[PDB]
Order: C-alpha cells, then structure tokens, then sequence
C-alpha cells in the first residue's frame, strides 16, 4: 500500500496513434506523461486552481477494518468453518 | 507416488465401487459417533472402510465417501493423499511394511529389507507378479523396543532375524496366517533375559487407597 | 530423597505392563482398577483437579506441561457447547512404544482415566485418537470399552454416579503430525492433519469448536491411580517439579530393549544397566544416547554418566526429556547416518503447511544426506546450524523444533566427526 499514500494529479488522455514508419505510439499531447504528486487533497486542488486547470476530485477510498478471528475458522455452529486448511 | 490423478481404464469415476450393506450399517455406526452437523468427521474411518472392503482406493471410493457424507470430493481427495495408508494404487494381498527409522536401523532392519528383496525377487515399491506381496519401506511403526519389525496388513512381526521373515513369507505363500508377535523368546515387550520388574503379584483393589474416598 | 530410582513393584501404576495378566475387565478389577470409581466421580471436579495439581503430574506426551493446570482450563461454565476429553494415542515418536503397551495391556486403566479426567474437566465424551497402525490395540481397547459399557462403568449413569460419559475410538490413518494436539483435532474433524495456530488453545476452540483437552495415554491412565493412592503418593517420587513414575522405552544398542516403569529422576546409566542389561559391548562401547525419542538432542557418553532422567536435568543437559524413550547408540554407529535418517523421517512426516518446516526440513535432509557422504565443506556445518535456527521457533507446531534439535545436537557434540568425514571425502575424491 505504499503507492496509495500520496494524492496524484493526472490529465485526460488524448490521442495516441500509430507511427506510419515503425508502428510506435505517436502523440500530440504535451501533458500526456504529466503526473504530479501532492501530500494532501487540498494542495492538489490549490495547485489545479492556481494553474487554471478544470479538475475533478475522487475521494480517498480507505479499506474498512475487518473483523479477523482464527478460531472462527473452527466454529461449532456457524457457517464460517473452513472445509480445509 | 504421484499426487495428481489420471483416468486409467481401471481407475476412473466409472470404476465400479459400492459398499456392501453390512458396510452401510458400519458407516451408520461410524457417523453416529460424531455430533449432528459434523458428518465430515466421518471421512477418515469410512474411507479406511473403503480400503478394507476393496484393498485400495479407486476414484469411486473417494467419490462415494464424498457422496454419502455430503462433503465435496476434493475434501476426500485431500484426506486420501495426505495419509499414507490409503492405497491409491492396488497393492498385493500382503502389504509388507518394513520400518527403517533409527531405532530399527540400529538393530539391523537393513538385513531384513535385503532378505525380503532377495526372497521375493522384488525391490521396494514393487509388487510380486502374483499380486500377493507388496514391499515398501515405512517410518516408525511404534514398536521400537521390539526392533527390527515389519507390519503385514494388521499385524506386527517383531524381533525378526532374516530367517524369521523368510519363514513368515514361506508360510504366507502357503496360505496360513502367522502369529503377530516377537520371533525371539519374549512375549510382548519385557526384558529378553527375564523380568527385571513386575515380578511380584499385583496387589488388587484397596491397596494404598487414601482416606476420605 | 536424594538419589532416585529402584522403584518397588507395589509402587507401580502400570501393573500388567508386560501382558502377563488378564487385560480384560475381570483381570483389571482384580488389580485395583475400577475400584471406588463412583466415589472419585462424586467428589466433584475441583477435588479431582486438586489431586492432580497436588501430585505434580506433568504432561507425559513429551512437553511436560503441568497436567492439573492444563485440565483446570476446562473448569469454567458451560456456554452451550459440549466439552470433550481427547486421548492422544498416536505415539509416532521413534523410540517410543509405551502407549501401545498401555492400550494393549491396561486398557481399562485408560477407560477409567477417560471417565475420571472427563469428570474433572466436565467433559461429555472421550475421543481416543488411536494410531491407525495400532489395529490390534484398537480392537483390544474396543473390547475393553464394551466390557466397560456392559458393566455400566461408562455410558448412561457411569459407575452409578449420575454422570453421562461416552468413550469413542477414532483410528488414525498414518500421520506422525496427527499426534500434535491441534492436528489431531483436525484429523478427528475429517480433514488433513494440519496443526492449528495457537491461540485459540483447544480449551477455547478444540474438537468440533468445543472446549477440549487433548492429553496423552499415560497422563490419563495414571490419573485414577493418583485419585485412589492420593496426590502426595505420586508427588513422593522423583525430584521437585519432576514428580511421579514414568514409562521408559530403552531401545537401540542395549542388550535387552524393553519397556519399564521406573521412578522419575532415575539416572540414565542405572536405568540402562539395570533394566536393559547395559550397552552392547560394555558401557565403554557407548557413543551416544538420544534420551527421549527422536525430537530430543542426543547426549554423548560424558553426559550419560551422571544425568537424571527427568525434565529439568535433561533441560540442564541441553536436551529434553520428551517421551523418555532412550535410544542407545554404540561406537560402531555411523551417527551421521542415524541422524540423517532421523531428519529423513521428519521430512516424510511433515504436513507441508507452513514455510520453514515444509522447505527447510527437506533442505536439512539434503544437507544431511551430503554430510553422510562428506560431500560438503565445513562452512556448511555452521550454515546448517543457522538453517535449524530459522526453522526452530518460526513454525506453527513443534515438529520444526523436533526437526531442528537432532541437527543441533549432532553439530554441537560431533562437529569434528563431520569435519573429518568431509575432509576424507575431499582427499579420496580429488
Ligand atoms: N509422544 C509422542 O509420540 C511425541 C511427543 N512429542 C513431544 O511433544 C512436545 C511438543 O508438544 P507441544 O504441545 O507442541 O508443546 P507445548 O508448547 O505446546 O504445550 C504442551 C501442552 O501444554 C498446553 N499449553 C501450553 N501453554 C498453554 C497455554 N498458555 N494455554 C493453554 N494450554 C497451554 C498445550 O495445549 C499442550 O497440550 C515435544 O517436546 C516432544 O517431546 C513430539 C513428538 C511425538
Ligand atoms: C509433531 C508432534 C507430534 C506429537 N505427537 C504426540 C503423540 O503422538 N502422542 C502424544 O501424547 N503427544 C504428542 N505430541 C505432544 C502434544 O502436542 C501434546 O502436548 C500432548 O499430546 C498432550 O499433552 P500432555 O503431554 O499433557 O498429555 C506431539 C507434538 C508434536 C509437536
Ligand atoms: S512446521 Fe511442519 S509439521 Fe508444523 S504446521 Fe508446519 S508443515 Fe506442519
Ligand atoms: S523405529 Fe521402527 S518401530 Fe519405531
């Protein structure tokens, strides 16, 4: 989860097409590889508003805390018995 | 020796296996030993029962044990490939199991393994061409003070010399069944030159019983 | 008492250890078994647990946990679930054949131990997980259990005490790891015998999900004798925290390999030369002794001269007591071949569940198989030591420890013999 730590700003992907000579991915988009890194969401929003970029924000999707129990694999009456180990 | 199955014509889910009805009553008595709702706990006896009716486990005994216990067939395949008794290949009618761990290797189980090899004309893992003797090499059978020893199908043959195992094989080829005991002078596990203990008669009920009982 | 051993025949628990008397019910009641069992049952769980705590009984399975402290984990109120005593009758340890003798020759003692122990722990039934290889012993035990039901000693209103108690026998199917208590639980439940992690301990989550105490055949069978003879009688043998009597299996390179009941802190040399007729070729022919079955580190001749056969004096001798199974090895032994065969046993008997045992026990078997031939160099000895220290302590159950300890004992006491083996390989193959 070390790649899910900091906020990122990317841009909309523009056209990539085939080079007629070699078959490479040609582009006309200067901002096609521009990925910016921000500590918090509001620093990213402030950097987008400072540069006149129309932005949209997706909120951080955090994994909810699960209830883990090893002995629950070996219950008396519940369906959470494992059939093998 | 493999742990994946390939359908041979004699081992497939269309191989005829089915229990006898007295074995169905035995399976009912097995399943009544476990709590209601834990019928899967009867996988290990019933499958072993399938090894006693048939001699080995095709993949129809495993599927039948899976079906009559309402367990998935993989959960029977795991039990069949985990535990070393379940013969997933047909063995001979007498399944000779020589123990070669350290308390038996120190008392020369190598000479007895060589004796069974040079007697039957086979080696470890092979079955004799009449399908009567299968020789393999097993770990500690739990008869260490009676070393060296072998197991044949239920029975421990203990304190063996190569002549003793030659004679046991000779009378297994003749149809009789020998006595599962130490082929030396002693009876079960006592010191071989007479009792060093338990010579006095046992006391009986009431001896040494504390007050207030 | 200061010197221990020379146990008297009147002070024996396992009378008819040798099969010389009638193992059935009319023979067993004529030897003190099933006598005043109802008066043991009626005095409650707390009295029986106190008599087991007073006696100082430790776990005869081999780890030596205090038996009263272990069984008092069940003295707790019912939470709807039933409670189970489970008898560990697997006995897969090389060297160890004592539980075979208890089941084969004193089966009613085990059945009365099931009844008394399950009364102490409030248990509903006894699942005797017997070894699958012990078929004749299992039918032997089933005959005794039929005799116990037909006499009304167990079952409905067991011994006339108003206590309902069943005794079941589950046969194994050929796995040494199914003697480990959680893997034995998983084997009773119809699965692969793979050990559970701890916690939950089996007193919390055990067989079928129930409160469950797994205990050895010996620590269960000696419990009616502790209840009848008193706990102080059992604590009056052996050293302090090393109380009682013990079955010993002296096998290997002795004159008379045998099972013997002996007092707890007996000297090893006295036990060997008194009950087994001594080492073959004399005591000066002694090379090593594996004191307590395969899992314990071996000890050489200079430790075997003075050592006591209990838990604590063998821990101080940097080995363990274990199952008190004495494997004696004379000077004619290729000791590397014996230890490498023992490591081969531990890779054949290893359930494959966690990484350090599944990979490192096979890797130790490959290294030990090259050490037999000497096809190595001395820097691989210390490396092998490190491999054992990466298996020991990091595994789920103690079979990784029991695979690491023979390697560590062989290195610690016979590093020069390994080095001369490898240098003579080097000078005869180069
Ligand atoms: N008799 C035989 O055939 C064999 C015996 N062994 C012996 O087994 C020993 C290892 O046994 P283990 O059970 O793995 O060792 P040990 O760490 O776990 O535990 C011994 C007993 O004490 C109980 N216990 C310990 N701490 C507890 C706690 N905090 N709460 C509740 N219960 C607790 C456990 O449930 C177990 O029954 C080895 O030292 C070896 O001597 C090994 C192989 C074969
Ligand atoms: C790999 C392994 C195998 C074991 N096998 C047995 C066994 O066969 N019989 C036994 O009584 N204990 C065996 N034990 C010890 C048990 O874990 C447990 O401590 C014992 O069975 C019950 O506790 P007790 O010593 O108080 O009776 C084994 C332990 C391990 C790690
Ligand atoms: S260390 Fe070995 S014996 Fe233990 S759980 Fe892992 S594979 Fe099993
Ligand atoms: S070592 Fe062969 S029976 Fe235990």
């Amino acid at each position: 989860v070390n790649n899910t730590k900091k906020w990122k700003m990317e841009f909309d992907t523009r056209e990539r097409w085939e080079n007629p000579l070699m078959g490479w991915a040609s582009t006309a988009d200067p901002l096609s590889n521009l990925v910016l890194t921000f500590s918090t969401k509001e620093d990213a929003i402030a950097f987008a508003e400072k540069n006149g970029w129309s932005y949209d924000v997706e909120e951080r999707k955090v994994p909810k805390p699960k209830s883990k129990s090893y002995g629950a694999n070996f219950s008396w009456n519940k369906r959470t018995r494992v059939s093998t180990k | 020796a493999l742990f994946v199955h390939r359908d041979t014509p004699k081992n497939n889910p269309e191989t005829p296996f089915d229990f006898t009805p007295e074995n169905y009553k035995r399976i009912e008595a097995i399943v009544k030993n476990y709590p209601e709702g834990h019928k899967a706990a009867a996988v290990l006896p019933v499958l072993d029962l399938a090894q006693r009716q048939n001699g080995w486990l095709p993949i129809s005994a495993m599927n039948k044990v899976a079906e009559i216990l309402q367990v998935p067939p993989m959960r029977v395949y795991e039990v069949a490939t985990f535990y070393t008794m379940y013969n997933r290949k047909p063995v001979g009618k007498y399944h000779i199991q020589v123990c070669t761990t350290t308390p038996c290797m120190l008392r020369n189980s190598d000479s007895i393994l060589e004796a069974i090899q040079k007697k039957l004309g086979i080696k470890v893992g092979e079955t004799t061409p009449d399908k009567l003797f299968t020789l393999i090499e097993v770990e500690c059978l739990g008869a260490c003070v009676n070393a060296p020893m072998v197991q044949i199908n239920d029975n421990y043959y203990e304190d063996l010399t190569p002549k003793d195992i030659e004679e046991i094989i000779d009378e297994l080829k003749a149809g009789k069944i020998p006595k599962p005991g130490p082929r030396s002078g002693r009876f079960s596990c006592e010191p071989a030159g007479g009792l060093t203990s338990l010579t006095e008669p046992p006391k009986g009920p009431g001896f040494g019983v504390q007050a207030g009982l | 008492k200061t010197s221990f051993g020379s146990l008297k025949d009147e002070d024996r628990i396992f009378t008819n250890l040798y099969g010389r008397h009638d193992w059935r019910l009319k023979g067993a009641q004529s030897r003190g078994d099933w006598y005043k069992t109802k008066e043991i049952l009626l005095k409650g769980p707390d009295w029986i647990l106190g008599e087991v705590k007073t006696s100082g009984l430790r776990g005869r399975g081999g780890a030596g946990f205090p038996t009263g402290l272990k069984w008092s984990f069940m003295n707790k109120p019912s939470d709807g679930r039933p409670k189970y005593l489970v008898v560990n009758a697997d006995e897969g340890e090389p060297g160890t054949c004592k539980d075979r003798e208890i089941i084969r020759h004193d089966p009613h003692k085990l059945v009365e131990g099931c009844l008394v122990g399950g009364r102490a722990m409030g248990a509903r039934a006894a699942y005797i997980y017997i070894r699958g290889e012990f078929y004749n012993e299992a039918s032997n035990l089933q005959v005794a259990i039929r005799e116990a039901y037909e006499a009304g000693l167990i079952g409905k209103n067991a011994c006339g005490s108003g206590y309902d108690f069943d005794v079941f026998v589950v046969r194994g199917a050929g796995a040494y790891i199914c003697g480990e208590e959680t893997a034995l639980i998983e084997s009773i439940e119809g699965k692969q015998g793979k050990p559970r992690l701890k916690p939950p301990f089996p007193a919390d989550v055990g067989v079928f999900g129930c409160p469950t105490t797994v205990a050895n055949v010996e620590t269960v069978a000696v419990s009616p004798t502790i209840c009848r003879r008193g706990g102080a009688w059992f604590a009056s043998f052996g050293r302090e925290r090393n109380s009682g009597t013990k079955l010993f299996n002296i096998s290997g390179h002795v004159n008379n390999p045998c099972t013997v009941e002996e007092e707890m802190s007996v000297p090893l040399k006295e036990l060997i030369e008194k009950h087994a007729g001594g080492v073959t070729g004399g005591w000066d022919n002694l090379l090593a002794v594996i004191p307590g079955g395969s899992s314990t580190p071996l000890i050489p001749k200079s430790v075997c001269e003075t050592v006591l056969m209990d838990f604590d004096a063998l821990i101080q001798a940097q080995t363990g007591l274990g199952t008190a199974a004495v494997i004696v090895m004379d000077r004619s032994t290729d000791i590397v071949k014996a230890i490498a065969r023992l490591i081969e046993f531990y890779k054949h008997e290893s359930c494959g569940q966690c990484t350090p045992c599944r990979e490192g026990v096979d890797w130790m078997n490959k290294v030990m198989a090259r050490f037999v031939r000497g096809d190595a160099r001395p820097a691989e000895i210390d490396s092998l030591w490190e491999i054992s220290k990466q298996i020991e302590g990091h595994t789920i159950c103690a079979l990784g420890d029991g695979a690491a300890w023979p390697v560590q004992g062989l290195i610690r006491h016979f590093r020069p013999e390994l080095e001369e083996r490898m240098q003579r390989f080097a000078q005869q193959h180069q």
